[PDB]
RNA sequence: CGCGGGGUGGAGCAGCCUGGUAGCUCGUCGGGCUCAUAACCCGAAGGUCGUCGGUUCAAAUCCGGCCCCCGCAACCA
RNA sequence: CCAUAGGUUAAUGAGGCGAACCGGGGGAACUGAAACAUCUAAGUACCCCGAGGAAAAGAAAUCAACCGAGAUUCCCCCAG
RNA sequence: UUGAGCCUUGAUGUGUAGGAUAGGUGGGAGGCUUUGAAGUGUGGACGCCAGUCUGCAUGGAGCCGACCUUGAAAUACCACCCUUUAAUGUUUGAUGUUCUAACGUUGACCCGUAAUCCGGGUUGCGGACAGUGUCUGGUGGGUAGUUUGACUGGGGCGGUC
């Protein structure tokens, strides 16, 4: 399916640009997201006043600066710690449903924790890294607990 | 029988040639694959009978419209 | 800083991969000769096609609309008391037999040849050392005419003369950066109908695509 | 006959594909080491670089012809 | 679990026998070209699906040639 | 991590003798230059051992040629064009690794089922390849079809239109 960009989806693609993409990935990524769409090349003309311009502008001020000295600095044991018994085993992580969880419900949701791991899932016990978000685009992080007092 | 399932390819007789020319029989036969859809009108991966360049018409026609169809030609799935 | 005065100053003005229209450029081209010498406004255009095989050669002379600004020796080939009138028209030197001893020998000082029919029977066999110079008398441009005091003023009116080299490139000069910029548009425009005027017919690749105008010292911008 | 290579003193092979370029071993003629040879040491003689052209500042080398060798291909009615 | 695989109930149609013709999609062989190689044989046999006294087609995204025509079908012609 | 295609910017050209690092081609006794050149140290590298470069401190307008003499050909300074060579931007590769959405499983367990013939579920293991369907250039004595001139004290080599 040719395509016309409209996000910074490509390293040789552009706004207002043609690329050729596979349907089902351009309507499960691209066109629900507004960053890419098919046809639309009657369009393109005015991109760059209506969005380049636009863009570019609130990257005027958004941010500004180059890294954080707030909430960024330390790392510690937190609250957090795993489920498993004698045998060492997690039997498979439950995860974000799981790892903040102190009720354990089953006839209402469990609420899902915005937590961020550096390896995405936990599949052993034991002295594990975790992060949370401390502003738009940084994360802060911890060590679980093992005491499990 | 190969199946795609929604492109049409089904097994059916014809000829090969390039220069010579011979009486070859070709039988015109397509790829065959499966994939895994999810509807949320059920909680199942459903199992689709698939070849090559359909998807492209599973999504111009909607899955529903594609299953459809072949109860409109009466072709179990 | 490895690059001198002079040449820092063109390197911020012009870069080879970057866009240029040159009915704006060819105004900016007489600003980045930077020699002190006399310079010059040259048009080169990268081959090809073959460089070795003689089917696919090109070597030819021909005749600017504005010249090239250069001063020329024009030799005449003529007998009685036209010799004298033809110098005055143009000729800035005379031509007898005791002069076909020094072609023979290859010692020219002259960018164009002009022959009366007449005595042309002094040169008439010289193909084999002014062809191969672009200088010999041809009756198909004028440079052989009962009426050499005519084709004194048409050499001297401004004629270039353009032949590949091994390398894969020709060169051939346009004018001076004295000139205003039409004026070096039209000779431009007149080099390349020139060009494709001796156009060969078998070869096969790029003849005409890949052009410039670069300058002495300097640097060029493509067209 | 086509295409890419082979042919460089009597016998074998570098050099060619970058124009500044002729070499080496063995034969032959010197000798040397040995009573003496296959080998080893190191000088001298033999130059249409198969064979004929083309072009320049520079081809035995590049682009071609002609005769043989190595190896199988296409370019028509 | 929702479902699916499976199961139960009610209404509806077809199945085979063939005679000859016939529509829809595929489709030989032995020949002949005095071999044989594109071509012929041949859309004939033969196969799957389907049906009526006929079948089928049908209202120009077609012909025509400056004149104009204005669905399909069928016989004598067009034409060896 | 870069073998390759494309991009961009830096860097670069010394057999040897005779003074010299002449890349190639074409110009040229005046031309490079005062916000700039040398040189050898802490410490490195290239190699034809000839010399020379990056970094840095300096010292502070230079300097070459003619004559003499090398070579096809000059020796400042350069338009234009390669060679080699490291990064920059980017696509693509051989490999190592990581994720699992694709793929395999001639793994395991459950359900259909007091049926393991094979479909679905649960799940481990590997992982972007294989398998298949062909496009495409070969090979194929196996398969499928097929060709093989005449004159002749016997065809055989020989003569012959």
């Amino acid at each position: 399916m040719q395509v016309i960009l409209l996000d910074k989806v490509a390293n040789l693609g552009s706004l207002g640009d043609q690329v050729n993409v596979k349907a089902g990935y351009a309507r499960n990524f691209l066109v629900p997201q507004g960053k890419a769409v098919p046809a639309t090349k009657k369009n393109i003309e005015f991109f760059e006043a209506r969005r380049a311009e636009l863009e570019a502008k609130l990257a005027e001020v958004l941010a500004a600066a180059n890294a954080r000295a707030e909430k960024i600095n330390a790392l510690e044991t937190v609250t957090i710690a795993s489920k498993a018994g004698d045998e060492g085993k997690l039997f498979g992580s439950i995860g974000t449903r799981d790892i903040a969880d102190a009720v354990t419900a089953a006839g209402v949701e469990v609420a899902k924790s915005e937590v961020r791991l550096p390896n995405g899932v936990l599949r052993t016990t034991g002295e594990h890294e975790v992060s949370f978000q401390v502003h738009s685009e940084v994360f802060a992080k911890v060590i679980v607990n093992v005491v499990a007092e | 029988s190969r199946v795609c399932q929604v492109t049409g390819k089904r097994p059916v007789t014809g000829n090969n040639r390039s220069h010579a020319l011979n009486a070859t029989k070709r039988r015109f036969l397509p790829n065959l694959h499966s994939h895994r859809f999810w509807v949320e009108s059920e909680k199942r991966f459903v199992t689709l009978r698939v070849s090559a360049k359909g998807m492209r018409v599973i999504d111009k026609k909607g899955i529903d419209t594609v299953l459809a169809e072949l109860r409109a030609r009466g072709e179990k799935y | 800083a490895k690059l001198t005065k002079r040449m820092r100053v063109i390197r911020e003005k012009v870069d080879a991969t970057k866009q240029y229209d040159i009915n704006e450029a060819i105004a900016l081209l007489k600003e980045l000769a930077t020699a002190k010498f006399v310079e010059s406004v040259d048009v080169a255009v990268n081959l090809g096609i073959d460089a070795r095989k003689s089917d696919q050669n090109v070597r030819g002379a021909t005749v600017l609309p504005h010249g090239t600004g250069r001063s020329v020796r024009v030799a005449v080939f003529t007998q009685g008391a036209n010799a004298e009138a033809a110098k005055a028209a143009g000729a800035e030197l005379v031509g007898m037999e005791d002069l076909a001893d020094q072609i023979k020998k290859g010692e020219m000082n002259f960018d164009v040849v002009i022959a009366s029919p007449d005595a042309m029977r002094v040169v008439g066999q010289l193909g084999q050392v002014l062809g191969p110079r672009g200088l010999m008398p041809n009756p198909k441009v004028g440079t052989v005419t009962p009426n050499v005091a005519e084709a004194v003023k048409n050499a001297k009116a401004g004629q270039v003369r353009y032949r590949n080299d091994k390398n894969g490139i020709i060169h051939t000069t346009i004018g001076k950066v004295d000139f205003d910029a039409d004026k070096l548009k039209e000779n431009l425009e007149a080099l390349l109908v020139a060009l494709k005027k001796a156009k060969p017919t078998q070869a096969k690749g790029v003849y005409i695509k890949k052009v410039s105008i670069s300058t002495t010292m300097g640097a060029g911008v493509a067209v």
